[PDB]
RNA sequence: UCAUGGAGAGUUCGAUCCUGGCUCAGGAUGAACGCUGGCGGCAUGCUUAACACAUGCAAGUCGGACGGGAAGUGUUUCCAGUGGCGGACGGGUGAGUAACGCGUAAGAACCUGCCCUUGGGAGGGGAACAACAGCUGGAAACGGCUGCUAAUACCCCGUAGGCUGAGAAGCAAAAGGAGGAAUCCGCCCGAGGAGGGGCUCGCGUCUGAUUAGCUAGUUGGUGAGGUAAUAGCUUACCAAGGCGAUGAUCAGUAGCUGGUCCGAGAGGAUGAUCAGCCACACUGGGACUGAGACACGGCCCAGACUCCUACGGGAGGCAGCAGUGGGGAAUUUUCCGCAAUGGGCGAAAGCCUGACGGAGCAAUGCCGCGUGGAGGCAGAAGGCCCACGGGUCGUGAACUUCUUUUCCCGGAGAAGAAGCAAUGACGGUAUCCGGGGAAUAAGCAUCGGCUAACUCUGUGCCAGCAGCCGCGGUAAGACAGAGGAUGCAAGCGUUAUCCGGAAUGAUUGGGCGUAAAGCGUCUGUAGGUGGCUUUUUAAGUCCGCCGUCAAAUCCCAGGGCUCAACCCUGGACAG
């Protein structure tokens, strides 16, 4: 399916990361039905917009590993 | 014209900027051959004798150019780098070539204004 | 650059630039030629109402094109906002504030890194101050009282109503914008404006 | 979307009728309204349609290369 | 309130008004060349020959599917082979393609391994094929008999909410592995969903009439086949259709679009990097497997070309990254790393990624910064010019102090890396602290009008300049030099391409008595526009709401890099 994963979005040495659920048949910086989260992780913050969250991992869209790592530090897993 | 039918036809179009070198016609100046680099003069008001290399173009044209400066070292089969321009006074020069580049000297002693003759500093 | 050079030859062809690069008044010993016999053109006018904004500043003519593109970008007077951006260009203020004698005696002060800025420091001339910021010293400089030679020499000319000097502490604050009145220099804002019209 | 409503050309095809559609359109440069004909195949098991009536067509499964309608009636509120 | 936008000038003539053309002032380059050249941050770096390519690398993985063997001496690491997925993604180029290829907007006739949800099932047998051993052919590349072997590899029987068929009837599947167990990964048959594809259609999609007819599987219909699915997709027969002067057919050009640049605006030109879709992979043509290709680094054939050969034969596709050669005015290093991110495989460990993350060179661009700050008797040395009085270079320098962005010499020193720890190519980079020291650092155009800047010496229709007008035949504000000035600034100029100016293709916005221009006049087809009142539908029109026009860009407002450039978050008018 659907994968969960980061893009790089900034300049160099900065990775200010996006998170999208694209196909991940993809590219790495491609186009998503719906760009859900976000991640920096130099020092900020990340928004992370957990009803979506849950309709994608709902329907089955597995994440990559650190994707799933972020989402295990934020209490999101509930299976309903 | 009007805006009924005698131009939703079409009015015209105007052609384009019309080229201003037929050759160097990808872009903006083009390496030569000298074939001849004999001497023209003017039309009537002028009077000089002004000193062209007609000169072949890698493109595939062959063309008439014009030699800036005083001084010239410019003989037979050297290998020139001509660039656009239109020299008023001749009929059919249309081109300049550069100076201080390929096989094409600087001018002989010029202190004034010299990154359009390719001499470089004194002092 | 900054064009570091001859520059009274800018006071009397532009007039007489205020404050910065002198407060002494031109041709001490000197002018006794060349008459201007009334003939100027009007681009010359327009041309040296550039170049009395642009020495005054010290700005490259590039950053005016990059300043007067901002001003344009911005709601309002383009005439007065032109000298709202470089108002609160930071070594004016320290010009203003009287840390420096002249501005490129501030631009050189704030170039060898002698201002924090919220207690933080900021090495480039071209920083635009806001409202309600705070402008100090070093550390250092309670050790190199160079600042205080300045502070010693300046206080003829007082303080626009954007500034705020606390006189031992030497920290100057502005509380709001510059005022058009405000503005120091006296030049037509629309002999500017239309010069660049043309862009 | 819409149906195409429009007049019928000619019928000498077994369930197959050429429709005409005149569409009115913005010309882009210029600011009027010009129409553009375009003539269609539709389909009709029926083929009850004589030279002349005028039918709407809908899309459905297409039935040749040209044959992608079947046009069945309009509603006729005046 | 809205408004943040619109400049002229030269040249026809003894002069004037006007038409009209040319030329310039403004931006932008993926740029090129010349002169000059301190640093930093972020981008960009074959536009040409889709032209050949030396060398290395660019796609693997799984021993927890299976059999063997080969190092290590119960124990583990490997391995060619059979299998499993991945090689259809990622990367590169724009030759073709004027067409549902693309963009946008609807639709029904479909498929879909991996991914979630879900209903049921895994009994019984059996034959080999690699590997391997032997013989043997070849320089190699590869083979060829003889036997033998295992499985999630193949075959058969039974069983099936599936299929065929009107029913009758029949038909169809399985695989084990890890673990002490627990259980987990699986497998087979179904049923949904997400995502991904395959189709169809409305509308938009370059020029040329000195290209006017085209099309016979052509356009329909049926029957037979065929496709995952509709279909002239294909075939036999019947019908004569179908497209077109609103440009068919032919010829030529061109990847397309979010966008970029310009413009006041309408819109004009254009499609590099960034991103989505298409097509190609030496030139052609085929098919095979799989879910999915007619497959860049797969196979087979033909053609051309290069290498090897022991002369019989083999091998090959840089438009992957670096690189060489050619062409060109012109475009870089045969670099480091999987640390992140994203892929592929695996139960995990991990492995591989020239994608990507970095580094190097280049002022190629955009931005920031410095080459000193303050004082400097108004006295001297000198250049140039002068009615020889002087002026101007010039506070400029010399000279006195202050400072160290940068420079040199030392110390410290990151985050980026993800809560088990460890894990950094960048790199001892960024940044900070200390010690000297004005030290290490300004050029290039122009100065007749547009166009800011001017005098002097030399030249004498010569040398030359020139964007247009035109200067140059002895005192040239136009050539050459000096001085001075101007504008710019680590850039400055020339050229080329595009838009503006240009209302000089005109909807906004032009004209036709004489300036370029009314057919010689008339009839009339297509087509265009059209009197008044009343009524009806709403196609146009207008208003509300809703869906969509990817993300990035532009606009507003915040936020982050010491600011800016750039990056990021949110929002939206238009249309």
């Amino acid at each position: 399916m659907v994968k969960l994963r980061l893009k790089r979005c900034g300049r160099k040495q900065r990775a200010v990361y996006r998170i999208v659920a694209i196909d991940v048949r993809s590219r790495r910086e491609g186009r998503d039905l719906q760009k859900v989260g976000f991640y920096d992780p130099i020092k900020s913050q990340t928004y992370l917009n957990v009803p979506a969250i849950l309709d994608f991992l709902e329907k089955g869209a597995q994440p990559t590993e650190t994707v799933y790592d972020i989402l295990k530090r934020a209490e999101v897993f509930k299976e309903f | 014209m009007p805006t009924i039918k005698q131009l939703i036809r079409n009015t015209r179009q105007p052609i384009r900027n019309v080229t201003k070198s037929p050759a160097l016609r990808g872009c903006p100046q083009r390496r030569g051959t000298c074939t001849r680099v004999y001497t023209i003069t003017p039309k009537k008001p002028n009077s000089a004798l002004r000193k062209v290399a007609r000169v072949r173009l890698t493109s595939g044209f062959e063309i008439t150019a014009y030699i800036p400066g005083i001084g010239h070292n410019l003989q037979e089969h050297s290998v020139v780098l001509v660039r656009g321009g239109r020299v008023k006074d001749l009929p059919g020069v249309r081109y300049h070539i550069v100076r201080g580049t390929l096989d094409a000297v600087g001018v002989k002693d010029r202190q004034q204004g010299r990154s359009k003759y390719g001499v470089k500093k004194p002092k | 650059s900054r064009y570091r050079g001859p520059r009274f030859k800018k006071i009397r062809r532009l007039g007489a630039l205020p404050g910065l690069t002198n407060k002494r008044p031109r041709a001490g010993s000197d002018l006794r030629n060349q008459s201007r016999s009334g003939k100027r053109s009007q681009y010359r006018i327009r041309l040296e109402e550039k170049q009395k904004l642009r020495f005054h500043y010290g700005i490259t003519e590039r950053q005016l094109l990059k300043y007067v593109r901002i001003a344009r970008k911005a709601k309002g007077s383009t005439g007065q906002v032109l000298l709202q951006l470089l108002e609160m260009r930071l070594d004016n203020i320290l010009f203003r504030l009287g840390m420096a004698p002249t501005i490129p005696g501030a631009r050189q002060l704030v170039n060898h890194r002698h201002i924090l800025v919220n207690g933080r420091i900021v090495d480039i001339p071209s920083y635009r101050c806001k409202p309600q910021d705070t402008i100090m010293a070093r550390d250092e400089q309670k050790s190199i009282a160079l600042i205080q030679n300045s502070l010693d020499l300046s206080p003829r000319e007082e303080l626009p109503k954007h500034l705020t000097l606390n006189p031992f502490p030497y920290k100057g604050l502005v509380n709001q914008i510059i005022d058009s009145k405000w503005v120091g220099l006296k030049i037509n804002e629309l002999l500017v404006v239309e010069y660049y019209s043309r862009q | 979307m819409r149906s195409m409503q429009g007049k019928v050309i000619c019928a000498t095809n077994d369930k197959t009728v050429n429709v005409e559609v005149v569409r009115l359109a913005p010309h882009p440069k210029y600011k009027r309204r010009v129409r553009k004909k375009k003539k269609y195949q539709a389909h009709d098991p029926d083929n009850q349609f004589k030279v002349g009536d005028w039918v709407q067509l809908d899309k459905c499964r297409p039935i040749s290369k040209t044959k992608t309608f079947l046009a069945v009636a309009p509603e006729g509120r005046q």
